[PDB]
């Protein structure tokens, strides 16, 4: 009924209004956050949230490394980047993850697409699909 | 004769090649750190003012604090495009000359000068009295002169910044508060001074200490 | 040793003209980036302001000017992300394709076959490549009358290599596009090697990892 979310994002800042933004859905409940790789690998296999939002420039493991290790566990993966960088889409894809969207994304689309993706579809955004 | 002419381009063109390395290998550099900081930054702001604006009924002094932090991060962001200029000494007085070019291109002036020599080594008070003096100068050659062409040179002769302005048009005057008298004061109160030659059009050199 | 004190003159030296060079560059880029960013950042900075004063006042006004900051927050993280993307140069992926164009338009056969493609290259590194690649084949097309061209880009050991030959016959005498290409790799501590006899083969490397 509730969408149980891990955070995993290395700027504070960031962490923490993404987790305020979150909160404020009725459907949804930040049950965790992090700011490494491991931080989210850990959670992932000891807790189980529905789905993990995941940053990829962070320290120790990035976001992409710790989805590929999360890649045949029941958590649906939401990459979150700034910029599209070559070869993060294609490394996206072949880890399995359930979304890759943009960080400066509306909360109201990013609410939106943890939808979509608890309905068992892929949201990819059009910026980050490395063919415009 | 002519064989060291053509081989003194090659020298040039390879320095320029190398040239251009350099700049690029710094372009990428500044490319890195944006996407790092103002990208982090622009990307924070947008969060922060969804949710202050998602609070401005639920909680109105949680969304005061987030605008707070929005107009913090917005100020610091523009100051760190300001930073990468790494404080150069020469921008005051580098600017004031693309004032210059536009208003006299604007007036149908050609205007002739080089930015190949503009001076760095000036006091920041200095660059901007002679931003000032350069302005009013170029601006009563638009105003006043009726010239087709101006001429402004910028050299570091001795210890002085000299700079001439010249104009091909006719000279006007036969005064307090003014701008010739107030150059003058100026250049004067910073230990220079200001001349003027009204035989050909007329011809300002300026001068401060540096 | 004196070779040692004279190696960190000329060091040093060619540091100081790399400085001149590079801060050039810098006040060139402040001033586009200041032209561009510097209204919308004030703007943002001004409007969250007044919203701000507007919170318990007009609510409705603060609501209006925080959707503007949002837009105008949006829009200038992808102004960046434009400029971002020009300032990292070429990339080697896409000059593959230029080249695999030209050829093809050129009545030129194109050999590639992916292998040890570089894993991580320098982003200058890759552009330099790219200017390379793309001049060694401008050569084939406009000089050689080959009828057939192969690149193969391998990283091998420390460096990345690509070579480009041909079937067609060399133009030059025994001694531009080619000094060009050696004087960019060797700045970049590589190198720029031709084979003249069975058409032209070029092979230029460049330290990576
Ligand atoms: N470049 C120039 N060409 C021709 N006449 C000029 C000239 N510069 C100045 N003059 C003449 O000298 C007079 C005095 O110039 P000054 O700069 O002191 O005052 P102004 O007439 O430009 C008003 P303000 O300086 O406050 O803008 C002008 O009115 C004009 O007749
Ligand atoms: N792949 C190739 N096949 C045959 N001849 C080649 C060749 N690459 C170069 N050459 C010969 O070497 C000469 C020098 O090449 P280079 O690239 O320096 O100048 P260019 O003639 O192509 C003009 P630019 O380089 O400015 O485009 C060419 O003029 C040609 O005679
Ligand atoms: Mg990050
Ligand atoms: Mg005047
Ligand atoms: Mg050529």
């Amino acid at each position: 009924s509730m969408i149980s979310i891990f955070i995993a994002e290395d700027a504070q800042m960031l962490l923490g209004a993404l987790g305020s933004l979150l909160n404020l859905e009725d459907d949804m409940e930040v049950v965790g956050k992090g700011t490494t790789g491991q931080d989210a690998v850990d959670f992932v296999k000891k807790r189980q949230p529905d789905v993990c939002i995941m940053d990829i420039e962070m320290p120790g493991k990035t976001g992409l490394e710790a989805a590929e290790e999360l890649k045949d566990t029941g958590c649906k993966i939401i990459i979150l980047t700034t910029f599209a960088r070559p070869g993060y889409f294609q490394r996206a894809i072949k880890a399995g993850v359930k979304g890759y969207l943009l960080k400066d994304s509306p909360s109201e689309e990013l609410a939106n697409a943890i939808r979509s993706v608890m309905n068992g579809k892929r949201i990819y955004a059009p910026e980050l699909m490395e063919d415009l | 004769r002519k064989e060291r002419e053509r081989l003194e381009e090659k020298l040039e063109d390879a320095n320029e090649r190398i040239a251009e390395l350099v700049k690029l290998e710094e372009r990428q550099r500044i490319a890195r750190d944006l996407e790092d900081t103002l990208g982090q930054k622009l990307s924070l702001i947008g969060l922060k003012s969804d949710l202050a604006r998602k609070l401005i009924y639920k909680d109105p002094e949680q969304a005061a604090r987030e605008l707070k932090s929005v107009q913090q991060t917005a100020r610091t962001s523009l100051n760190e495009v300001r930073k990468i200029v790494s404080s150069m000494k020469g921008i005051r007085l580098k600017d004031e000359l693309i004032n210059i070019k536009q208003i006299l291109e604007a007036a149908d002036i050609m205007f002739i000068y080089e930015e190949e020599k503009w001076p760095e080594n000036i006091s920041l008070l200095n660059e901007n009295i002679l931003s000032m003096c350069l302005k009013e100068a170029v601006t009563n050659v638009v105003k006043h002169s009726q010239a087709k062409t101006c001429r402004v040179d910028i050299q570091q002769l001795w210890k002085e910044v000299v700079i001439t302005v010249s104009d091909d048009g006719t000279f006007k005057g036969e005064s307090k508060g003014h701008g010739l008298l107030g150059m003058r004061e100026r250049l004067e109160f910073a230990n220079g001074s200001l001349h003027i030659d009204t035989e050909n059009g007329t011809k300002l050199t300026m001068a401060i200490p540096n």
